[PDB]
């Protein structure tokens, strides 16, 4: 068994002690941190220090009975220390998952999630988590010799591992497939008013002024859904409201589908078809000129195609599918059933009646909604903070949990025991989780860094009046 | 009475 000096356990437990009370004191003393996310961080800080304090208390205890030399007092104080550690570890996971649930809802349903999660509601949830964790922690240590408990602890680590893997491929690997580029999709690249650009755009195609609906994508059957839009135009073409609408269909692909599209372009007059792929700069101008963009996709994993349109005031009419369903709300667009040309055509009729009011507030909601999905926004930065916190937890607890796997899968294997003999190294690594976590909050929260500086100045004054 | 649990 690899020996580590008991001072190391007591030292790091003290550093983790002062660090985590500073975290709890700061959030409590700062009303600017009275949000559900920081409340769940506070519960993680409590479970962090309780693990490090118990481990430092355990090594101090163990050293004491190495000098006195009852067997019943050992088992009692051992089951109590280990139960506090077990309960805090379960709370450590529940708090991390609660931050994940907080981040997911603060990103896609921000206004809603803020209303249910009142300052009361966080209290019951955090208390309910610690109640179930303390109960489960005691039951786990009682049956610490059962294969069900060790497998239960192992399964909860693999879920945190799978969640960290999911967040890594989302926020880093595919950070670039669903991330909105605000440096390019900006209103500042436009000049004049909206009707100014729209009238100039409709004049470029030799067309009268009307409510403009625009489609851009690939011409295929059963994907981007241009076949649905062509059928929807044919439906509306027989109605009297068709004359007030203007349609700009852009795309290349199925030669029989554009021959369809080009046939209606020759049949009506308020329909313009462009069978080439235009530059992204022209697409940007069209987003700030047309009134609505129609995204009738059969399958759309990322709502990025919507976010770019809503950046320039374009109100999306998309299928409630994949990313479009999560991006577009009732205040920022119109959703329809995928593959339904009749349901689609009704949304253009709804958008036609909607255009008879002042849509400036609607377009401002779209710009504001798409703005909140920027990587530099507070929502994306919170999910990156959650990914750092879970990555730190997985790395710090991985050696201990591999040791747990070896304990039930190969305790006799001559080099499972070689890994198992370094158990003390995995213990101090566990306490490093409660030391790195406060540092993570500091470099990821600008407000928490400000409260930390106000305390070192009050701690510099906590010695003047102390000694004088 | 060991440091942590499952160390043995
Ligand atoms: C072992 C049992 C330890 C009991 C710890 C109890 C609560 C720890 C979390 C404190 C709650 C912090 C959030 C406060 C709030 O939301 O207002
Ligand atoms: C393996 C763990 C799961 C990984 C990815 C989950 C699927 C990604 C989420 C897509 C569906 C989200 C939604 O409901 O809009
Ligand atoms: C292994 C693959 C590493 C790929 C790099 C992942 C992070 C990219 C940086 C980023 O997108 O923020
Ligand atoms: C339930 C817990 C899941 C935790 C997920 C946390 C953050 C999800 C971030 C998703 C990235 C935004 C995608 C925006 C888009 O689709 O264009
Ligand atoms: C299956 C087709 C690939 C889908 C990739 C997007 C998944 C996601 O949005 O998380
Ligand atoms: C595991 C959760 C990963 C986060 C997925 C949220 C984004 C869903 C999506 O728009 O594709
Ligand atoms: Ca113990």
């Amino acid at each position: 068994q690899l020996f580590v000096s008991p001072v190391v356990f007591v030292t790091l437990g003290v550093i983790s002690l002062l660090e985590n009370i500073l975290v709890i004191v700061a959030i409590a003393k700062n009303k600017n941190l009275h949000s559900p996310m920081y409340f769940f961080i506070c519960s993680l800080a409590v479970a962090d220090m309780l693990v490090s304090v118990s481990l430092g208390f355990e090594t101090i205890v163990i050293t004491l009975l190495n000098s006195t030399d009852a067997q019943s007092f050992t088992v009692n104080i051992d089951n109590v220390i280990d139960s506090v550690i077990c309960a805090s570890l379960l709370a450590s996971i529940c708090s991390l998952l609660s931050i994940a649930v907080d981040r997911y809802f603060t990103i896609f349903y921000a206004l809603q999630y803020h209303n249910i999660m009142t300052v009361k509601r966080v209290g019951i949830i955090i208390s309910c988590i610690w109640a179930a964790c303390t109960v489960s922690g005691i039951l786990f240590i009682i049956y610490s010799d059962s294969s069900a408990v060790i497998i239960c602890l192992i399964t909860m680590f693999f879920t945190m591992l799978a969640l960290m893997a999911s967040l890594y491929v989302h926020m880093f690997l595919m950070a670039r497939l669903h991330g909105i580029d605000c440096s390019f999709w900006n209103e500042s690249y436009l000049t004049g008013s909206r009707d100014e650009r729209k009238k100039s755009l409709l004049s470029k195609f030799g067309m009268d002024e009307g409510v403009t609906f625009m489609f851009i994508g690939r011409f295929d059957r059963g994907q981007k859904g241009v076949d649905v839009l062509l059928k929807a135009i044919e439906i509306l073409s027989s109605k009297k409201e068709f004359q007030e609408m203007r349609f700009i269909i852009i795309g290349k692909g199925d030669p029989e589908l554009e021959g369809w599209a080009r046939s209606l372009e020759e049949k009506h007059g308020n329909v313009k078809v462009i069978t080439e792929m235009l530059s992204r700069e022209f697409v940007r101008e069209l987003y700030g000129s047309v009134d609505f963009v129609i995204i009738p996709s059969y399958f759309e994993p990322f709502g990025l195609v919507a976010l770019e349109a809503m950046c320039l005031g374009a109100i999306p009419i998309a299928s409630a599918v994949g990313g479009l369903r999560d991006i577009i709300t009732n205040e920022t667009g119109i959703l329809v059933k995928a593959g339904d040309p009749g349901e689609l055509a009704n949304a253009i009729l709804k958008a036609l009646e909607l255009s008879r009011s002042d849509l400036s507030k609607f377009r401002e909601n779209c710009k504001k909604r798409a703005m909140s999905f920027s990587r530099q926004g507070a929502n994306m930065k919170g999910a990156i903070t959650l990914t750092i916190l879970i990555g730190v937890f997985v790395v710090c607890w991985a050696p201990f949990f591999l040791h747990l796997i070896f304990y039930i899968s190969c305790p006799q294997n001559p080099y499972c025991v070689c890994f198992m003999s370094h158990f003390n190294l995995y213990l101090i690594l566990i306490m490093c989780n409660s030391i790195i976590n406060p540092l993570i909050y500091a470099l990821r929260s600008q407000e928490l860094r400000k409260t930390f500086k106000e305390i070192i100045c009050c701690y510099e004054f906590l010695e003047v009046l102390f000694q004088g | 009475l060991d440091p942590x649990r499952w160390g043995k």
